[PDB]
DNA sequence: CTAACCCTAACCCTAACCCTAACCCTAACCCTAACCCTAACCCTAACCCTAACCCTAACCCTAACCCTAACCCTAACCCTAACCCTAACCC
DNA sequence: GGGTTAGGGTTAGGGTTAGGGTTAGGGTTAGGGTTAGGGTTAGGGTTAGGGTTAGGGTTAGGGTTAGGGTTAGGGTTAGGGTTAGGGTTAGG
């Protein structure tokens, strides 16, 4: 039993001092193989391409998500908004 | 060979034959691929040594992707050199901001009816 | 069986120059030969810009001198500049 | 498989990230920038394979479309 | 006839960017159709940017295309400023979108 | 003195082909000038770039052709490529 | 006789109405050579150079006021601080 | 030597700057920091020009070294020079 | 199923753009004596055109000695309840 | 400055699950097998590329004089903070 606002901190940490993948392997590859099938059909992935994309999409969540965090502390609010992932996307030049 | 006579390790005529095949320009010099083998030595000579850093630190004796993105992180002028660069399995920093901390017990417990 | 470069082998000896005590692992070496490549790259696209600008035909050190000179900052391009001048008057004084 | 991507999974990378709150819309709208940016990655991709000739999109391709979108991968590949 | 312009049915010169291409030491060997190419695709940018100049320049009620028509018609296109992000005219302008929190209210 | 390049000449026949009735200035000349020099310098990037990926010497109007569509969106893509293929099967049929 | 924070929608449409240039000759220039002066001296400038760069800093002021003024209105705020400035200057990723 | 010239940029010449940029209100230190982003910016980009010049074996500078510097730092510009 | 966020409804002042009249610096020119850029060979030494047989560099040989994740075990690195300058602000 | 009074972190003691050490077979690399394929020179003239004079048509670089900012200043009201719990709404 412990009090809210307080743990999240530990889990923070444990989550930054491991350098493992958060995301899975199967859903990620038929979400890619779904997209890919929009342009051309008949494609096939070598895995390392998927993995190096997910990497990709990985590190690019985690600067969005930095940018978002620090753009909420500056605006007084530690919690996070779509006007503030938009303000960050608006912001950074991609699109919009 | 070149690297008994300019005192260097890394190789040049590899770097000359890149250069020639590379078509970049009519004319490829002689000093200037070992003007770039130093360059790349020093910078890879003090790449080692902040990777050897971290991982004394870390108390371990191998290189590992997370040592480089320390020492690659921690640097001041390797974060500028390497900006917009992205290293897989590498990791980030957990520098927690000032705001974002448990800060102080309000009313004991934040409860104003006791 | 074709052939790769693969820079290893010269990088394991700068790593048991500066420290043989350490070692290194295949993921930490391929990061590093991307970085050698991306920076041999870089370096090449200057000079050949810089001989395109210059209206000139030939590449000598001056070019990929001033090229690391506006690449790397200020410390690192001195210390760079240094070390690569030392090494053309080896080179120069022993034929 | 737009919804794959589960809620603790972005909870996980808000928390690896450095968030401590998060709204309710959040993760629709990461669900959509990130189906944005693999729809892109995925066509660059698709366009270098048909210019070198191939189907199965392999790492070297990848890189290269990194590359040229201005963000740089080490490790994976070569 | 004797000429590219009279066989291709462009405007642009196609010997130019072969010279400039094998002057450029892009590659070793630079073809006779990928000039033709590149020449019918910057004109057709070349027109498209005048045909947007000369709808500005007539929505302005001016007969000649001034570096501020030209800013404008890059920044009304979406494609147009997708192509062209960071891009600055000189003596171009800006737009004049206001926001709808900066109101007199 | 010297030689300069200067592409006004074909922009201003341009120009009065699609309008004859407007004019064109230094400044637009210069600016219409610079951007088709950067265009040019893109495509000869990109088509270098492909040609040392794809580990051939020559260079063909495929190359062209696939610098052009990840180059230029979708719509204007589609259209140049339209454009190019038609121009390059009336230099080949005369 | 008018009253506050109505007035100045009038200068902003004026100012964004023309395309004519706000800093002065003199003193940028003044400023651009003692600048010059602290690397290299006996340095000269053929006006030109000074009017493009007056022009890219202009531009890249133009810019850096926008984005200000977008993240002051996201923040719930008309006016600026430099805590703003701070912000863009982060997310930007200019240092 | 020259001196005072950091204090060249008035607070009309900002005023105006921020009136065409969008800014209906003006705070204090934004023009400090203003000046000093842009002086900052201005010896980036005069370094640069005289390691160009330098390169090219001339002292005074161009407009040609001052294109190749912006498009060098990724911000072209169209009309001055070629 | 728990307590700290959380967002607008009570109320604040110190920061904060509009302002006309003492203002006295800069912008179209002006030669002018000091000077860096470009054209004809001189000639000269370093690198392309390409042998020689070399001394050195890539897969693997079976072990080699200090690299994995995890197999029993000690004990203290963040959790929470009193506590002492320190700058903050209105007398 | 000083009238006291909201507000800043903080460390004695309590808390038990979170770091400390730890540990055993094969998992993970490094000094050993060989030969052929690039790394590296050793014989021949040459053509892009340095040294040096002058002259030449500039062009950065000495200065006038008169008016639009220039700041000269203020208000006062207007857009900035300063918060009550209210349901409440996201957190383990």
């Amino acid at each position: 039993r412990y009090r809210p606002g307080t743990v999240a901190l530990r889990e923070i940490r444990r989550y930054q001092k491991s350098t493992e993948l958060l995301i899975r392997k199967l859903p990620f590859q038929r979400l890619v193989r779904e997209i890919a099938q929009d342009f051309k059909t008949d494609l096939r992935f070598q895995s390392s391409a998927v993995m190096a994309l997910q990497e990709a999409c990985e590190a690019y969540l985690v600067g969005l998500f930095e940018d978002t965090n620090l753009c909420a502390i500056h605006a007084k609010r530690v919690t996070i908004m779509p006007k503030d992932i938009q303000l960050a996307r608006r912001i950074r030049g991609e699109r919009a | 060979t070149r690297s008994s006579r300019a005192g260097l390790q890394f190789p040049v005529g590899r770097v000359h034959r890149l250069l020639r095949k590379g078509n970049y320009s009519e004319r490829v010099g002689a000093g200037a691929p070992v003007y770039l083998a130093a360059v790349l030595e020093y910078l890879t000579a003090e790449i080692l040594e902040l990777a050897g850093n971290a991982a004394r630190d870390n108390k371990k004796t191998r290189i590992i992707p997370r040592h480089l993105q320390l020492a690659i992180r921690n640097d001041e002028e390797l974060n500028k050199l390497l900006g917009r660069v992205t290293i897989a399995q590498g990791g980030v920093l957990p520098n927690i901001q000032a705001v974002l901390l448990p800060k102080k017990t309000e009313s004991h417990h934040k409860a104003k009816g006791k | 069986r074709s052939r790769k470069e693969s820079y290893s082998v010269y990088v394991y000896k700068v790593l048991k120059q500066v420290h043989p005590d350490t070692g290194i692992s295949s993921k930490a070496m391929g990061i590093m030969n991307s970085f050698v490549n991306d920076i041999f790259e870089r370096i090449a696209g200057e000079a050949s810009r810089l001989a395109h600008y210059n209206k000139r035909s030939t590449i000598t050190s001056r070019e990929i001198q001033t090229a690391v000179r506006l690449l790397l900052p200020g410390e690192l391009a001195k210390h760079a500049v240094s070390e690569g001048t030392k090494a053309v008057t080896k080179y120069t004084s022993a034929k | 498989n737009i919804q794959g991507i589960t809620k603790p999974a972005i909870r996980r990378l808000a928390r690896r990230g450095g968030v401590k709150r998060i709204s309710g819309l959040i993760y629709e709208e990461t669900r959509g920038v990130l189906k944005v940016f693999l729809e892109n990655v995925i066509r660059d991709a698709v366009t270098y394979t048909e210019h070198a000739k191939r189907k199965t999109v392999t790492a070297m391709d990848v890189v290269y479309a990194l590359k040229r979108q201005g963000r740089t991968l080490y490790g994976f590949g070569g």
